[PDB]
């Protein structure tokens, strides 16, 4: 079924590689409650679930993966991973869930929802490959 | 890089290593050694090798279940791996060893559309990032290596080639028992 | 897969049988139309279950002995089981959760138009105070004025 | 969970091969954009299936013998299985249902803009006439007028 | 038909046959003959009838797997059929041979609330296009005059005379697998 | 209570007991007794207790299926319960009696990550409303003082004395049937 996990947003140093306190506004994270084909929202749900799991639940003496086996469907759309695998096998760009890109105003803090940087042929795509996507995103930003 | 004058392009990279405490993480050392970190203390090692370590055709899971010495998370992961193999019908191609709580499994990958192809497809799904080293065709994929060996191991600095990621295991969780054939009428 | 069941009727009305001493409860098109799109709403799932129960009893002839094959097929089409999984996760984590029993909605006194009910979260072996989730009520009022 | 497949080449056009006795037909970006959001659309699911067929024949090398493992993996990504479940549920109760064969859309005479095709419904083993669901056509026309 | 003053009503009709190379397509010849093409070369034939083809209460599934010799797609399709049967508990109803690499399965449909009605339920859900000819109120209490259901491989000809081919039955039933199965042992 | 003046807060409580004819209803009488309505004529009685009823290590489900003298809905609910147990590997723990068509399944619940923990994890979910009485931060290592879990069949009476009926909990467990089973053989 469709994901439901509530994103109880700010990404800390531990959640990121070579970055420090990337915080997105309410408008950007509100799109994760409706969008279904966004890798970043799924990883946000995964990281929030991991955070709440280590904080709230007592650690067992020996690790078990029953909880992730049960919550995987609530935290993430498995069919997004299926589609990324399908793009991977058919030799076209796909997302490995690592790198994302967004746009911020240089004068205001309002950010878009990050979108994944598609990998292809073992390397990240150039910015010119999907510059049309960036321009369309900025067009929707000025419109919205 | 600036778009529409005022906007500026910026990026982030998610650290999928802090998730070890709750999520198995695939990983790669080299083309003949991939890894699945279940926890900081323990993990599974998946090797593609010419040489074998199990010389018999007995898996014998039931006695292992009765003894209950194995690690439950590792058993769950290899169960997810085996049940994810599409169209597994040659039982003789699989052998195992579970002496004293050990976990060892061997798939004999010894041409288009066979059990070795299904095992390899599940292998590159489990270790999604780095298994591409070991495109255009997918319906039957073949590697020069003869055997695929799954074993338990203690966790070390194993990720030398590709970053850790949970995506392979989480993707294979939904695919369990989807392409299994019927072997008994009453099932 | 995503739920697809469409409530039959506009609006939607819950008769007294479907409610614990609350007579007929009717909701207009504004609240009911949200159930087409909203995924994380318990009340819409319960509406689909009750509508399916009504349709099944009135249309399909009852069997000689009860069979639950029909609900076993339609469970994923009528409800978002991931919502139940989330509520279970909050239950084990001691976070407040919904047991699908009690709901609350904001009722406009003059026009009579109501918002989509949200579930009254449960913890400590009881229902929460209104003070604990008053922020949710204020946000719902803010949304319901802003159109 | 939910569908994720995205069509490739900003409207979409069904060629002669994809249609039964009909030339190539193109739907604009506005109509196709509804397929990203709506979940209970049979036509969007069929568009995803046909696009995936086109990509699979185009890109992947043909095997020595046919294998259906690919769709066995990709069925949940390309279509909403619970939509088919709802269709079967309406089938077994003699409610009108869609067998994914015939569709209808509104088409502007001058501009050529079109609404998203809605599936034609069958009951008693025969297509419902244009009169039975004329309310659906008129309300879709009201939506298309509001745009 | 003109609506308002400018909106023309027009209709599509999708051609499912072009999806043959990548999916099975459930079909129907008449009430007592249904077909499932897997590509343009081969397929399954699902017939309701009264005559036996198998006269033994055996089904060499394990030996069939050991020897291979069968088409893997057809094996997976019949596996999806069998695993999709709701509430199956009578193994003696099913029979099969699989000798020489062929495929031949027989379900013995010879009362309300039984194993035969589940087989008919899955049979209709497979050949969804034209199995209705073979009541709505009597759901889960269905019965047919035919005694046997034979699922056997075949080479492909133009069999679709009653209803068009379509993949929807197989794709819809792929989610039914291992959903209503009983437990036959303490460890699955 | 008036929120922002114009608006008034109102509440409704759904009568989920009217969903009896279409789907089963989990319910709780006390920490030691829980029930599952399947229609107004029958149901299952789950009990954590100290006194066993089985006193042998036999679960002849296969003979129970061949005879086919049981209620199919109850057997399907038992199958959903058993398959939903995460990481069940001790077949000796479960022992069941289906003599004369009845249903009687005993789990021997006699430390983190045990079979008793998985059985209790499924038990707390099958009766989701009101089984908590049987430290909420401890999930994986749940262990109750009771020694056995006994699941029997029973004609329905007004057993709901602590918690209301609820279809939720069975509908949740339907989606976790074959998601945590260990492999027991090379071919499934
Ligand atoms: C599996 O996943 C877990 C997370 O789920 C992960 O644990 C985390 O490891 C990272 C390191 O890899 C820890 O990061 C450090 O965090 C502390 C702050 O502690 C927080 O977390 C602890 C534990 O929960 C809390 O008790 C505490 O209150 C905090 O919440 C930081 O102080 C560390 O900063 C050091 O590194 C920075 C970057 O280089 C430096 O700028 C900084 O100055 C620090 O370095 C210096 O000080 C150190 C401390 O004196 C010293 O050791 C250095 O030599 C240097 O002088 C750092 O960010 C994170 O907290 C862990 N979180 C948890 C929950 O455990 C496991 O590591 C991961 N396991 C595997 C196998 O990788
Ligand atoms: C998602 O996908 C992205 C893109 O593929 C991955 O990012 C890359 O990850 C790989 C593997 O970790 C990186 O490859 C490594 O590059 C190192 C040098 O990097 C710098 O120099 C190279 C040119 O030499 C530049 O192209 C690059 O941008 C950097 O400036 C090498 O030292 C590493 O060596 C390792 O692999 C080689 C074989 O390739 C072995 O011989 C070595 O012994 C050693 O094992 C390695 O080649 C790559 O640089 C990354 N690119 C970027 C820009 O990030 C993500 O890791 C991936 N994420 C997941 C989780 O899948
Ligand atoms: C897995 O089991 C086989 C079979 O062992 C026998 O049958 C079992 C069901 C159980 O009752 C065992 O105690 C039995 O011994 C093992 O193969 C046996 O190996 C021993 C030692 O060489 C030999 O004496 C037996 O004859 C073998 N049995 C047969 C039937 O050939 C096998 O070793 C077990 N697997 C592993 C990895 O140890
Ligand atoms: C397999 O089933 C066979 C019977 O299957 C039929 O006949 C076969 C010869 C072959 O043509 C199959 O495709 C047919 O479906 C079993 O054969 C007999 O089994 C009994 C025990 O029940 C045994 O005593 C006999 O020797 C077997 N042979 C004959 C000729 O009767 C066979 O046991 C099953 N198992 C295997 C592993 O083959
Ligand atoms: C459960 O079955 C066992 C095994 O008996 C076999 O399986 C039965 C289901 C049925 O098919 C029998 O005909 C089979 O023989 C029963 O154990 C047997 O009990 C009888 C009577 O005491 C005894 O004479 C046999 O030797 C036993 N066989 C074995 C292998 O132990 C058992 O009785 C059944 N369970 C219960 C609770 O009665
Ligand atoms: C893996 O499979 C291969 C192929 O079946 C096995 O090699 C065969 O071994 C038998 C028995 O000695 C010989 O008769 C065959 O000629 C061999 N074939 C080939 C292609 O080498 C191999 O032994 C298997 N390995 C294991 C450990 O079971
Ligand atoms: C795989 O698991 C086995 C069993 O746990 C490991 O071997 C055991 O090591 C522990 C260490 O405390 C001993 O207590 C057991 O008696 C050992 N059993 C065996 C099988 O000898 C083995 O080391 C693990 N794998 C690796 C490579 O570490
Ligand atoms: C919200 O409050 C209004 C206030 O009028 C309710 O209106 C009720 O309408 C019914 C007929 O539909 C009358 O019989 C009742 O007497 C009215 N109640 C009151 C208090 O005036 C309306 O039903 C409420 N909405 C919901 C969904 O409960
Ligand atoms: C199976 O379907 C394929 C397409 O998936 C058909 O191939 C097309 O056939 C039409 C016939 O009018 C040609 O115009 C197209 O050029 C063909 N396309 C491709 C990609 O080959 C094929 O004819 C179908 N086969 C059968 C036996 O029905
Ligand atoms: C299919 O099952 C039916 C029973 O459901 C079998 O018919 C029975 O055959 C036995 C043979 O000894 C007779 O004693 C019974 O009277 C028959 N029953 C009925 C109702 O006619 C039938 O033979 C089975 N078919 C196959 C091919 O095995
Ligand atoms: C969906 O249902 C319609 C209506 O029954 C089917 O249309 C029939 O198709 C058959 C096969 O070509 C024709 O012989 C009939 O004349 C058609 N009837 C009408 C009203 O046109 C259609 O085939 C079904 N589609 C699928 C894919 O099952
Ligand atoms: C089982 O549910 C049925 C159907 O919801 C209940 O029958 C209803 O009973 C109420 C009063 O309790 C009547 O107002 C309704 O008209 C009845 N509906 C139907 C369709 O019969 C029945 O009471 C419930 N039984 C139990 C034992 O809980
Ligand atoms: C349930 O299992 C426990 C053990 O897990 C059984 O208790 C053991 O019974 C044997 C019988 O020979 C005694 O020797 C042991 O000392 C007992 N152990 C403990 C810890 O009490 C118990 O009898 C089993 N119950 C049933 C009904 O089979
Ligand atoms: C949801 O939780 C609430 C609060 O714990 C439950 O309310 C109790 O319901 C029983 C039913 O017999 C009453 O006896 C109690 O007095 C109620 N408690 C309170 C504080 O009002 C409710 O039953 C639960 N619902 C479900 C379906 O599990
Ligand atoms: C907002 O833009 C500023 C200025 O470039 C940048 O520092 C910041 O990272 C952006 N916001 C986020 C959430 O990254
Ligand atoms: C930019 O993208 C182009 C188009 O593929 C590519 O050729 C070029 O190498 C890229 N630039 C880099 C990697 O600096
Ligand atoms: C592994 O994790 C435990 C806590 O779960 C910690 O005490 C121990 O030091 C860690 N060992 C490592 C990082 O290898
Ligand atoms: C929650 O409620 C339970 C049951 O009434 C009570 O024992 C417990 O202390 C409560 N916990 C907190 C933190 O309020
Ligand atoms: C829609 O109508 C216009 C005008 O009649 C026509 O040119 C166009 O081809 C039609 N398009 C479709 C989708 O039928
Ligand atoms: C069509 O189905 C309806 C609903 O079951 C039924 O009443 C009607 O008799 C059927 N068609 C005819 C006219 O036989
Ligand atoms: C409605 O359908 C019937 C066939 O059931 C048809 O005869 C009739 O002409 C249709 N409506 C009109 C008024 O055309
Ligand atoms: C089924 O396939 C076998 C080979 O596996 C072949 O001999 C047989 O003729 C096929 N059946 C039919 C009816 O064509
Ligand atoms: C729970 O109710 C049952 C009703 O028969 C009763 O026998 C049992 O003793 C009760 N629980 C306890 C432990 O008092
Ligand atoms: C359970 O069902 C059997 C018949 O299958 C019946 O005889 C028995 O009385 C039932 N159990 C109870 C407690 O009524």
């Amino acid at each position: 079924g469709t994901f439901t996990w509530t994103l109880s947003y700010c990404l800390t140093r531990w959640m990121l590689i070579e970055a420090e306190l990337k915080c997105f506004g309410n408008t950007a994270v509100a799109k994760c409650n409706e969008k279904h084909d966004e890798e970043f929202c799924d990883m946000l749900r995964l990281f929030d679930f991991n955070k709440q799991a280590i904080q709230r639940l007592k650690a067992p003496a020996q690790m078990s993966i029953q909880l992730i086996n049960k919550a995987v469907n609530a935290l993430i759309n498995d069919q997004l991973i299926m589609k990324n695998h399908l793009r991977d096998i058919m030799c076209i760009p796909y997302c490995n869930y690592s790198k994302y890109w967004y746009l911020n105003h240089t004068t205001t803090g309002r950010t878009s929802l990050p979108k994944c940087w598609l990998v292809s042929n073992g390397s990240y795509l150039n910015e010119t490959h999907f510059s049309d996507d960036i321009e369309q995103q900025a067009d929707n930003m000025i419109t919205e | 890089s600036l778009y529409k004058g005022v906007y500026e392009l910026q990026t982030l990279e998610l650290n999928m290593e802090t998730l070890n405490m709750t999520m198995p993480l695939s990983c790669t050392k080299n083309n003949s050694h991939h890894y699945i970190m279940v926890g900081n203390e323990t993990g599974l090692e998946l090797t593609l090798t010419n040489t074998s370590i199990i010389n018999h055709k007995f898996c014998n899971l039931s006695d292992a279940h009765k003894k209950n010495l194995y690690d439950h998370a590792l058993m769950s992961i290899i169960s997810t791996f085996h049940l994810s193999i599409p169209n597994f019908n040659q039982y003789e191609a699989m052998s195992c060893d579970f002496n004293g709580g050990k976990i060892s499994v061997q798939y004999n990958l010894s041409h288009c559309g066979t059990v070795a192809n299904g095992v390899l497809q599940t292998f590159m799904r489990m270790a999604w990032g780095g298994s591409y080293i070991a495109c255009g065709n997918w319906d039957c994929i073949m590697t020069s290596y003869q055997y695929l060996i799954i074993q338990n191991t203690t966790w070390e600095d194993h990720c030398q080639f590709s970053r850790p990621s949970p995506i392979g295991y989480l993707g294979l969780l939904s695919q369990r028992t989807r392409d299994i054939y019927i072997s008994r009428r009453l099932l």
